[PDB]
RNA sequence: AAACAUCUCAGUAUCGGGAGGAACAGAAAACGCAAUGUGAUGUCGUUAGUAACCGCGAGUGAACGCGAUACAGCCCAAACC
RNA sequence: ACUCGUACGGUCACUGAAUCCUGCCCAGUGCAGGUAUCUGAACACCUCGUACAAGAGGACGAAGGACCUGUCAACGGCGGG
RNA sequence: GCUUUACUGCAGGCUGUCGCUGAGGACUCUCACUCCGGGAGGAGGACACCGAUAGCCGGGCA
């Protein structure tokens, strides 16, 4: 069984949902965590400042 | 490297944890204020899934049901005691100081009323050896000398289900099954048959440990494997 | 090779001819006060230490003479250059 | 003459003999059962607090904070690294102890704020420091001409900043003169090199 | 650093905590153009790639002072009540 | 974590059902034990040095090593004449 | 990436020492501290744990 085409077929498990808190299809619904705004996890906004080129 | 299997265990991941979920109980004897004023009534003969050996389910005079770490020849209906003035006979709990020299024990604590902690495996016994007030002496199964508080309590008779390890598991999948039961990773691998980046004998064409088993108790994890700090090796001499 | 204990020649200090003794340098203790002494103290730490975790070099095979020259008459010894010598034996 | 408190001074400064000594040995044995921050309504060393700004008013708090003993717990790389920052026994934190103790005295009491501390002894695992903090929001703190001052917004939690007198020590700002390069007035401005 | 380990890149990137409109510093247990002298503290120009550091290699690198900007000096602990 | 576990246990390794068997080698290396004597750091102690300190030396000496022993189903070895 | 009796270091283990730490080269005790006990109390005990440092080992890791 390749880990390709045939592979993508057993998929249908739903994870990154809308989050109540920022609004992205970011709201992990296994792990209640949000990946992109950190709800769940932090009661401070995820943020970070690699998001950014240095200098900027 | 990578870390070696051994270093897997200690993080007590599921694939390295027993099943506790499905154990029944830990057979720690009762406590008693003192009197002895206790007896109880064998209700039941069970199976103690962690240690592939029979309990025996009792109910005591107060109205405690509890399992209990049964030596051979206990069954229903028999009447167990447990204190300083329980009758001396097999099944019953008492403190080493009651005794009579002599006596094969069994589920001997190591420090009175811890529960228990010594001979509580199939058909194992320790042997109550010397009396005093300030110590007894009792042969574990290992053939050690212990030197005992008077005061640890015990139970007369040996542990159930001896035997049982005279019989070969024949077949991998028996093994299997026994495994299933306790918090061990089954099948082994071994390490001169791993890559070298897997195990200190890992690696090389045909396969060898390149190098001497016997390591120092000094090795840090990761490398203590083979044959940990032996005196000596082989059959010989 | 073989070296008289003393002989006459130039003693720099006298500004003439005198009797020397010829002695090889003996080697002085050290104090460990030194500048460097207390640099590889304050420049040893963690990890390696660059210059002060580097070891004691070789040999030559054979190395060159090394005396001292002391005037019979003022007591001041001088030094001179040197030769290669395998081995040095002082006569008398 | 001589002040009570002159006679708390003077035990304090050998910890290790006479009634102290004494008392250290018994209480030490009820601190150790006790919490990582305790509250309490008198301060151990009269003198020393008063001297740093305490006063028996409301709005004053005191709370004793028992810290682990010893340099940084840290955790050895777990990637490349030059032999020089591979170390990790013999490394020890930049903030000391008594500071540790106070940002910890001061999250415990969230709307308090850190006058000072001072130390009240250890044992061979842990350093016990006392803490007063001041309440900026009661009126008989925000009416006091000794300690009103502490009641400014730039006040709000001082301690984190580094505003403590154990913080302005810690950072080098002592010295008013040669040794202070870097130091003054910010180890940050100084490019971090003090 | 024409490799590389001290050194360098750099207290930089990145991470944890926290305040403000600005922060931090600040009225000498200072300076030490050594004086019959200066007089809280930032900052700017300079002092200066100087002193100092350094496989004394590559490299790292101040301060006092001076000219400026702006200027401001006070409150506790204790003694005695 | 192992572990509601306790030597009929469970950890670490080697070999790889049954059957008949499994020789010689402890010098090197590993592990372990012992060890009169030798060696063996720091603190404290002693002498010299310094009105102090740096420093030089001494005495004591843990593990470890030297040395001795055990051990090959321990790494491995079983040649030339 | 991997190896080792390559170079240099870092964890880790063993060991001495200092602090915790008390009373009367071998000893007793109890009061800190540790452990067992539901509790009373029992065991142990100035050791052990822990902080610091020193020597040895140390491809487990960089
Ligand atoms: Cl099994
Ligand atoms: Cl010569
Ligand atoms: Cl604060
Ligand atoms: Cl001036
Ligand atoms: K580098
Ligand atoms: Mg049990
Ligand atoms: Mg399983
Ligand atoms: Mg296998
Ligand atoms: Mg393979
Ligand atoms: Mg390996
Ligand atoms: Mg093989
Ligand atoms: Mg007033
Ligand atoms: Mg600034
Ligand atoms: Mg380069
Ligand atoms: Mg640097
Ligand atoms: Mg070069
Ligand atoms: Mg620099
Ligand atoms: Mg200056
Ligand atoms: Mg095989
Ligand atoms: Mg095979
Ligand atoms: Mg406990
Ligand atoms: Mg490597
Ligand atoms: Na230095
Ligand atoms: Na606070
Ligand atoms: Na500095
Ligand atoms: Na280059
Ligand atoms: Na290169
Ligand atoms: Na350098
Ligand atoms: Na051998
Ligand atoms: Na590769
Ligand atoms: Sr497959
Ligand atoms: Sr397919
Ligand atoms: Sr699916
Ligand atoms: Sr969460
Ligand atoms: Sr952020
Ligand atoms: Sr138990
Ligand atoms: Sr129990
Ligand atoms: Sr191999
Ligand atoms: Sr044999
Ligand atoms: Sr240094
Ligand atoms: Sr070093
Ligand atoms: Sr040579
Ligand atoms: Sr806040
Ligand atoms: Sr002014
Ligand atoms: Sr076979
Ligand atoms: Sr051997």
């Amino acid at each position: 069984t390749g880990a390709g085409t045939p592979s993508q077929g057993k998929k249908n498990t739903t994870t990154h949902t809308k989050c109540r808190r920022c609004g992205e299809k970011s709201y992990h619904t296994k792990k209640k965590v949000c990946s992109s705004c950190g709800f769940g996890k932090s009661a401070k906004r995820r943020d970070y400042e690699w998001q950014s080129k240095a200098g900027e | 490297g990578r870390r070696i299997q051994g270093q897997r265990r200690g993080r007590g991941t599921s694939t390295f944890r027993a099943p506790s979920h499905r154990y029944k109980a830990d057979l720690e004897h009762r406590k008693v204020e003192d009197g002895d004023v206790i007896a109880g009534t064998v209700v039941d003969i069970e199976h103690d899934p962690a240690r592939s050996a029979p309990v025996a389910a009792v109910e005591f005079e107060d109205g405690d049901r509890r399992l209990i770490l049964a030596p051979e020849g206990v069954g229903v209906g028999d009447e167990l005691q447990v204190g300083v003035s329980a009758e001396i006979a097999p099944g019953n709990t008492l403190p080493l100081a009651e005794i009579p020299e002599g006596v094969p024990v069994c589920n001997v604590e190591s420090s009175p009323g811890d529960g228990g902690k010594f001979a509580r495996a199939s058909g194992v016994n320790a042997q109550l050896l010397t009396h005093d007030r300030n110590v007894a002496v009792v042969k574990l199964p290992s053939g050690e000398m212990k030197r005992l508080d008077p005061q640890c309590r015990a139970t007369i008779g040996v542990v159930a289900g001896g035997g049982r390890t005279d019989k070969p598991f024949v077949k991998a999948g028996n093994k299997h099954h026994k495994m299933k039961a306790r918090g061990t990773k089954w099948p082994n691998v071994r390490g001169v048959a791993m890559n070298a980046v897997d195990h200190p004998f890992g690696g090389g064409g045909r396969q060898h440990p390149g190098k001497p088993k016997s390591i120092s108790r000094n090795a840090p994890p990761g490398r203590k494997v083979g044959d940990i700090a032996s005196k000596r090796t082989g059959r010989g001499g | 090779m073989q070296m008289p204990r003393r002989f006459n020649t130039y003693c720099p200090h006298c500004n003439e001819h005198q009797e020397h003794e010829v002695e090889k340098v003996r080697s002085g203790r050290q104090t460990g006060m030194k500048w460097i002494d207390r640099q590889r103290e304050r420049n040893s730490g963690i990890g390696n230490d660059g210059k002060f975790s580097k070891v004691p070099g070789g040999d030559k095979p054979t190395k060159k003479t090394d005396l001292k020259y002391r005037c019979g008459e003022c007591g001041k010894a001088h030094l001179r250059e040197g030769w290669r010598a395998g081995r040095l034996e002082f006569q008398e | 003459a001589r002040s009570a408190y002159s006679y708390i001074r003077d035990a304090w400064e050998n910890p290790g003999d006479g009634q102290l000594a004494e008392l250290q040995w018994q209480r030490q044995q009820e601190w150790r059962n006790e919490g990582a921050v305790e509250r309490i309504e008198r301060p151990t060393r009269l003198d020393k607090a008063r001297s740093q700004g305490y006063k028996a008013k409301q709005g004053v708090i005191v709370a004793r904070v028992s810290v682990r003993k010893g340099s940084a717990r840290k955790r050895r790389h777990k990637a490349g690294r030059r032999s020089k920052r591979q170390g990790v026994t013999r490394i020890t934190r930049r903030k000391d102890i008594q500071r540790v103790a106070e940002e910890r005295a001061s999250r415990t009491f969230p709307n308090l704020r850190v006058l000072n501390s001072y130390s009240v002894g250890q044992d061979g695992r842990q350093k016990w420091h006392e803490v007063i903090l001041i309440d900026p929001n009661h009126p008989a703190i925000q009416n006091d001409d000794d300690l009103s001052w502490i009641c400014a917004d730039d006040q709000a939690d001082r301690v984190f900043r580094g505003l403590t007198g154990a913080g302005r020590r810690n950072r080098g700002l002592s010295g008013k003169g040669k040794g202070s390069e870097k130091t003054r007035p910010s180890l940050r401005s100084n490019g971090g090199k003090a």
